[PDB]
């Protein structure tokens, strides 16, 4: 749906990637792709960045092969797509490989939601795919796997030998998406990071583009049998010309209309809140929710986000200009709909709607009104938690919003008398994570001290495993566009019975529970870093065992970096599964490290870096006046 | 008999390569907006941009000024040398110290026709230069007492729409560590030009090595891990728009200035601001001083060559070096459209004030340390 919008509305920021070829020779050989040779799109990237979980979970369920047999046959399927990446996108100065940790208690009950479902598909209607979930033993094997293959890597492909390699495991929390968004706010805000960096972030979700804008660096692109560019350069200008408005009482800027476009944006819809009865985004809702920000612009008095913090004030001009139009647009939707399928229960379309709705969804008295307004006020704190999780790191991992259903824009009242404040919280364990979000049929994948408490009739916390629960399609056609009606997560009652017990688990998997490290690697070919960590770690004159880089022989990844405990340097290199499917090395010209970010103790500010030149119109006058009259 | 020194013609000077020695700084030192001097860099801004159109004219009567009746000497200079020399343990070996603005008076010589006047001493092997304040005070005075152009453009609103757009143009920290509001707000600061940051390097042409002192405005990221390597220095000046090929004629013609002044302190980047003939700033744009001079040769609308520049600077040095070896005082002077450097001893003496007691002490404790050491 995002796309197929993004497509029809934009279509000149898409392009073809250029695909260089492996050789296969007589004998049915491989030539590999020379990478040291100047890119084949006609522009240099000098950071790539892969959300990994955009390549794990095709392959264990792929559309177009059988299913891999073991797991070591699908590791070796994971490294050669990998692979064709590199190969392509040829990074000159970073790669960092990033994996989904621990998430935030608002997202564990959109995966909660999903997967109680493909469960009670399953047991409706071999390698489980919840498998693939923090802590599990197959993460623990991929987490290995790559290690290897990075350090392979850098003993033998010479265009890999000036590369970091930065790597982001399981053990480390946060979503691969809000990993890569630290690590880039992190480089912006050191005094010595080039303004005209070129960077490149490889992943299936389509709120990538938005995370492109909300970056600031104007070079940025985004990657997705062929491949496509997205350029956020060429969306910047569209929006440009679409969002001006004459004669405002204040200095125009357009990195602050930028924001409360991408801001609208997540308004119409994301993953951690139910989507408004008002918009959905095949109506155009965003169009709706822009007419209704020019119109208001003029008066507001300023822009409705500033640095990923949203003025709620304004925000009830926005809110006041929807509530004026519900009505029209309900019946605007009915109309087509009840036209429409004529041709091919609660009745929105009809008086009295609102009663009718709060009786049968929320299952209140619908004359109590100050409920729906107490709905409003929870759902205006939903929306100023996800702005800033996407524009200042997570603001609190406890927060979550407690129902099944959204309100209606005419139950936003006042939002100018609202405090919003918010706690930093506990970061969830990884067997905390699991029984948060796994049904009981999938319970293999967890230590057994904790079976008996998803099956047994007699478990302090049952409830919380129902083995059948209602679904509402909500007159949606699909049991994936309805909703699942589960309960929440009491989360000091799930907490309580694994505090108790733990004493049981093996010394494997209380070991396994615990946090864990991100690790740069590098050739020992690297012009000054490998010089660098060689003395100060591994020569007779022993430093200490923290690290500060110096941008200008690092090639500008700036950072500290720490000596890896029992870990010895150059020794062999030693595939770590069962059948040796790949080659051992006798002497590893590699070397690790842990790593350490430079902390966003500051907020991160939306504005273009000094120094920045910004490429040339892609868009001509005609394309400009075309979109202005639109 | 008085001595004198012949100004040829470019020509005479030109072809020849001239080495000069990379400029190093060595010691660098501020003042704050109340004119108390501190070592190091504490008064040193980062570049950022100004909002494109905004009115250069804007809060021209707060503006605090640093009074030019006030007259400084070296003092900083020896000052910031001196704690260079207690650090190491050592005398520089530079020969000739100086402020850069009679450096860049010496190097345009060749091919500027106004006249400048200046006071130098010589001690210990050394040699000491400044401007005659009497002098740069009586030309004040003169050109102030001139009568006012037809647009009414005051010379000091001339020198306020140069301040005004340092102040546009920076801020206190590097990007990454000031707050938006202190980004935004910048139009409505009142201006200063008592806070400065002055480098201090050294330098070299063909067989002298020479300490300069200069204002630096500002910095384009962090200075580097190790002294001596190359620094991102900023300058930042204002001119009118350049409507047509005429005003064309006498930017290229100030390019010669901007160039070795820019060139001395080994200055990288120059970022002008133009500004309308009412004050409202309009555009600004980027030159590196490696390439100034390459970009007025390509145009060919003004006629010089920092080649002469140089080469004439080592050879004047060196004609000092020759004509000044005892204590006293010298004037030197160049007579309007003069063809010839005029040299007079003036006090047989002392230093006048060009040198402080506390660089005598300084020295002479420093060359008794010698005696002891050997
Ligand atoms: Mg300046």
């Amino acid at each position: 749906a995002a796309f197929r919008w993004l497509s029809n509305k934009y279509p000149k920021i898409i392009s073809p990637v250029v695909e260089e070829r492996p050789i296969v020779m007589p004998d049915g050989t491989e030539i590999p792709v020379d990478a040291t040779r100047p890119n084949p799109n006609g522009e240099e990237f000098d950071n790539l960045y892969l959300d990994m979980n955009g390549i794990v979970h095709p392959c264990s369920h792929p559309e177009d092969k059988p299913a891999p047999k073991d797991e070591e046959e699908m590791m070796i399927e994971i490294f050669k797509y990998t692979d064709r990446i590199v190969k392509m996108v040829r990074p000159r100065k970073i790669l960092m490989i990033a994996v989904d940790g621990v998430a935030p208690r608002a997202k564990m009950n959109q995966q909660r939601s999903r997967r109680f479902r493909a469960a009670q598909e399953a047991k409706e209607k071999a390698f489980d795919s919840n498998s693939i979930t923090p802590g599990t033993p197959f993460m623990d094997i991929l987490a290995a796997s790559l290690r290897y293959w990075c350090a392979y890597k850098l003993n033998t492909d010479p265009a890999w030998a000036k590369l970091k390699v930065i790597i982001s495991d399981a053990t480390v929390p946060g979503e691969g998406e809000h990993k890569i968004m630290e690590f880039i706010r992190s480089q912006r805000s050191s005094p010595e990071h080039n303004p005209n960096t070129r960077h490149v972030i490889y992943g299936l979700d389509a709120d990538l583009i938005m995370l492109g804008l909300a970056t600031h660096e104007p070079h940025f692109r985004v990657l997705r049998k062929p491949f496509i560019w997205l350029h956020v350069s060429i969306l910047r200008e569209y929006l440009a010309a679409e969002l001006e408005v004459p004669n405002l009482p204040f200095r125009w800027d357009l990195e602050r209309a930028i924001d409360d476009w991408v801001f609208l944006c997540f308004f119409v819809g994301n993953d951690f809140l139910p989507h408004l009865p008002a918009l959905e985004i095949r109506e155009n809702g965003i169009d709706t929710l822009t007419a209704i920000w020019k119109d208001n612009l003029p008066i507001m008095g300023g822009y409705l986000t500033k640095d990923g913090h949203v003025d709620l004030e304004r925000a009830q001009y926005i809110l006041n200009g929807l509530a004026k139009q519900e009505d029209a647009i309900f019946r605007r939707r009915r109309e087509v709909e009840e036209r429409r399928e004529a041709n091919a229960t609660v009745r929105l379309w009809e008086e009295g709607y609102a009663d009718r709705y709060y009786e049968q969804k929320f299952k209140v008295d619908p004359k109590d009104i100050e409920f729906r307004h107490k709905v409003g006020r929870a759902y205006a704190e939903g929306l100023a938690w996800v702005l800033q999780y996407y524009y200042q790191g997570c603001p609190s991992w406890e927060w979550f919003y407690p129902y099944h259903y959204a309100p209606f824009a005419a139950d936003f009242v006042d939002l100018a008398k609202m405090e919003i404040k918010f706690e930093k919280g506990r970061i969830s364990r990884p067997f905390e994570q699991l029984m948060s979000v796994l049904p009981a049929a999938s319970r293999h994948a967890i230590p057994e001290v904790y079976h008996d408490l998803m099956t047994d009739p007699n478990s302090p916390i049952i409830d919380f495993y129902p083995e059948e629960f209602e679904i509402d399609l909500n007159g949606k056609k699909m049991a994936w566009q309805g909703v699942a009606l589960l309960p929440f997560i009491e989360m000091p009652r799930l907490l309580a019975a694994m505090k108790e017990r733990e004493h049981l688990l093996s010394e494997e998997d209380r070991a396994r529970n615990e946090p864990g490290f991100d690790v740069l690697l590098i050739s020992d070919a690297h012009p000054g870093l490998y010089e660098d960590i060689t003395s100060h770690f591994y020569s007779k004159k022993q430093g200490a065992p923290k690290f500060k880089l110096n941008p200008r022989r690092s090639d500008g990844l700036a950072g500290k970096v720490e000596k890896i405990e029992g870990y010895v340097p150059h020794g062999s290199l030693v595939y770590p599964l069962a059948r040796n499917s790949m080659p051992d090395v006798d002497y590893d010209r590699s070397i690790t490290v842990r790593y350490i970010m430079p902390s966003s103790a500051h907020q991160h500010k939306s504005m273009l870096l000094r120094g920045v030149k910004l490429p040339p119109p892609a868009l001509s006058r005609s394309d400009i006046e075309i979109i202005r009259s639109k | 008999m008085p001595i004198e020194f012949t100004i040829q013609p470019p020509d005479h000077y030109a072809g020849v390569n001239e080495p000069v020695k990379r400029p190093r700084e060595f010691t660098c030192f501020s003042y704050d907006r109340e004119r108390r001097f501190h070592l190091g860099d504490r008064s040193l801004k980062w570049f950022y941009p100004a909002y494109i159109p905004s009115d250069l004219s804007r809060g021209y009567q707060n503006w605090q000024r640093h009074d030019d009746s006030i007259d400084e000497h070296l003092d900083g200079l020896l000052a910031a040398i001196a704690d260079y020399e207690k650090q190491t343990g050592k005398p520089i070996d530079a020969h000739v110290t100086t402020w850069r603005g009679m450096m860049t008076k010496i190097m345009a010589t060749p091919y500027d026709q106004e006249e400048w006047e200046m006071n130098a001493t010589f001690y210990r092997g050394c040699i000491f230069i400044e401007e005659n304040h009497a002098f740069a005070r009586r030309k004040k005075m003169m050109e102030s007492s001139r009568p006012a152009r037809s647009d009414g453009i005051s010379p000091n609103l001339m020198q306020y729409w140069g301040y005004k757009f340092e102040t546009l143009s920076t801020i206190p920290r590097p990007w990454g560590e000031v707050s938006r509001d202190e980004i935004e707000s910048r139009d409505d600061e009142i201006v200063n030009n008592m806070e400065q940051y002055c480098s201090v390097v050294r330098t070299g042409f063909g067989n002298t090595i020479v300490c300069l002192g200069g204002e630096v405005d500002a910095i384009w990221d962090a200075k580097p891990e190790t002294p001596g390597e190359p620094i991102n220095w900023v300058e930042l000046k204002t001119s009118r728009m350049i409507t047509n090929t005429g005003i064309q004629t006498a930017f290229d013609q100030k390019l010669l200035k901007y160039w070795i002044q820019s060139f001395l302190l080994g200055v990288p980047r120059i970022i002008v601001g133009f500004r309308d003939q009412d004050g409202i700033l309009r555009s600004m744009e980027e030159y590196e001083t490696l390439n100034i001079p390459y970009e007025v040769r390509r145009r060919g609308l003004a006629k010089w060559d920092g080649n002469v520049c140089i080469r004439f600077a080592a050879l004047f040095l060196q004609w000092l070096r020759l004509n000044i070896t005892e204590e006293g005082v010298w004037r030197i002077r160049r007579p309007f459209r003069g063809s010839r450097i005029e040299l007079t001893k003036i006090e047989q003496v002392g230093h006048g004030a060009i040198i402080t007691e506390e660089f005598m002490n300084w020295r002479i404790k420093l060359d008794l340390q010698k005696a002891k050491q050997q």
